[PDB]
């Protein structure tokens, strides 16, 4: 794999509301 | 005021405006169990 | 004219330790890492984004693994090199000669 | 006799007045809780 | 560098005080140590 990507360093990880319709 | 007051700070509000058209919503948390690293291969 | 000086040379072992841990691949996660190998018009960048960023997350938890059991490790071993103190306090200080 | 040209004196400046010896029992048993610690370091001469 | 960690006099010389237990133990399958038992 080419990383090319900060070494993660404490990952944010993204809340997601799920809406339903 | 809410947010003034102190305890506010046990709350996280944030804005919703389209909120009265929800029928429906749900949220996802990923937690994971950490592990120590016992030293030996097993 | 009894005085001399005296010198002591203490020599150490040094002992030996080693780290091990288990990180499991998927092949459909290979599969896409192929493709991304040879990133090229092909291959669609939001799946191998998303693939490696899960990867990365995997690895990067596998490997602070490494830190977080070195602190257990070295607790472990000076909790093995301990005497209580009931039984050196006496010692250190009953024994003004020896 | 008060003499002196440079005296041993505190990290504000005031000026020492003597010194207590005994061994280090003492000295942990006064300083927990008995006595006041005035600082940590001195001003002391050279020569 | 700077890192958040407490620390107390004690005696005549200034020792760390800690208690590591939430740093490290928690959702991981290793007993802790320094709870041995007595008989």
């Amino acid at each position: 794999i080419p990383a090319g990507i900060i070494p993660t360093g404490n990952v944010l990880s993204t809340i997601e509301v799920c809406i339903f319709f | 005021r809410f947010l003034e007051l102190g305890l506010s700070v046990a709350c996280i509000c944030t804005k919703f405006p389209e909120l009265a058209y929800v029928r429906d919503g749900v949220i996802q948390f990923e937690v994971q169990q950490p592990m120590i690293a016992r030293d030996g291969p097993h | 004219p009894v005085d001399q000086p005296v010198h002591n040379y203490m020599v150490k072992r040094i002992h030996k330790r080693s780290l091990s841990a288990a990180f499991a691949i998927a092949s459909e996660a290979l599969s896409l890492l192929s493709n991304t190998y040879v990133a090229a018009t092909e291959i669609d960048s939001s799946l191998r984004i998303r693939a490696i960023q899960q990867m990365a997350r995997n690895l990067r938890t596998v490997s602070d693994s490494f830190e977080r059991g070195t602190a257990d490790q070295l607790l472990g071993v000076l909790l093995e090199k301990a005497p209580p103190l009931s039984l050196l306090s006496p010692i250190n200080k009953f024994q003004p000669e020896g | 006799v008060m003499v002196s040209r440079i005296t041993h004196t505190n990290t504000r400046g005031r000026q020492v007045d003597g010194v207590l010896v005994t061994t280090a029992t003492l000295k942990r048993q006064l300083l927990q809780g008995i006595l006041q610690i005035d600082d940590t370091a001195a001003d002391v001469p050279v020569t | 560098a700077r890192v958040p960690a407490d620390l107390v006099i004690v005696g005549d010389k200034l020792v760390f005080l800690e208690a590591l237990e939430r740093r490290v133990y928690q959702a991981t399958r290793v007993a802790y140590p320094l709870i041995g038992n007595i008989d």
